[PDB]
């Protein structure tokens, strides 16, 4: 009961980014209820097993940081999107090219010219301005947010319990927006 | 009665304008197509009709 806890898995919002308030796994639990004792010493040998791999994953992965479940992400912590610098290939420099429309001969069609000998060819930065904040893909939920293994739950102070667990709550407003 | 069309309009008041440019934009005092000439040295005539 409170010393092999069936692990509070999350759910991802795909609008803001943010995690969606968790809730207890009911969704995967064995129904040992119909079993002797060689086999209810053997289920709770297997969940015993499953909190200790979310907590040797919880280690290797995710971010560690104070406040699960954030509101604001920083910048640095969110994966970028960092591509190589667009290389452009110009055409025809025009600071020859328009001297040989002004001697009187008009072009069409269209090395790469046979009039100008030169080809100069420019590259630009491809990534955004600024870094991305505030709110976290599929990838990155799939990454962080490990279904938190809460050992001897609700058991302290109001305030020291995790209060994201509630899926209403806002992160830094100690309270439900509810309906105004 | 059988019939058929006329399609004639009047815009008075105003002036037509051709500006003397590349894409007809109208972007300043002169225009790059207007000062092209003085990057060579022409001075040639026209015909309209």
């Amino acid at each position: 009961s409170k010393e092999i806890p069936t692990p509070y898995m999350w759910s991802y919002q795909p609008q803001m980014g943010l995690a969606a308030g968790a809730s207890q796994d009911y969704s995967s639990r064995m129904n040992w209820l119909s079993a002797g004792p060689h086999m209810i010493g053997r289920v709770n040998g297997i969940r015993a097993t499953r909190n200790q791999i979310l907590l040797e994953q919880a280690a290797l992965t995710s971010t560690p940081r104070s406040q699960l479940n954030p509101p604001n992400w920083p910048a640095v912590q969110v994966y970028q999107e960092n591509p190589a610098p667009t290389t452009v290939l110009l055409p025809r420099d025009a600071e020859a090219e328009v001297q040989m429309t002004n001697s009187g001969a008009q072009l069409a069609g269209g090395g790469r010219s046979s009039f100008t000998p030169r080809q100069a060819y420019l590259t630009l930065q491809s990534s955004s301005s600024q870094p991305r904040s505030g709110g976290i893909g599929t990838l990155q939920f799939v990454e962080e947010f490990v279904p938190s293994v809460y050992f001897n739950p609700f058991s302290g102070a109001p305030g020291l319990y995790p209060d994201d667990f509630i899926p209403n709550y806002d992160a830094v407003s100690e309270s439900v927006d509810g309906y105004d | 009665v059988p019939s058929l069309t006329q399609k004639k309009f009047l815009c008075d008041r105003t002036m037509w304008r051709i500006p003397f440019s590349s894409n007809f934009m109208s972007m300043g005092a002169l225009t790059d197509l207007g000062q092209n000439m003085l990057y060579a040295n022409s001075a040639h005539a026209l015909d309209m009709t």
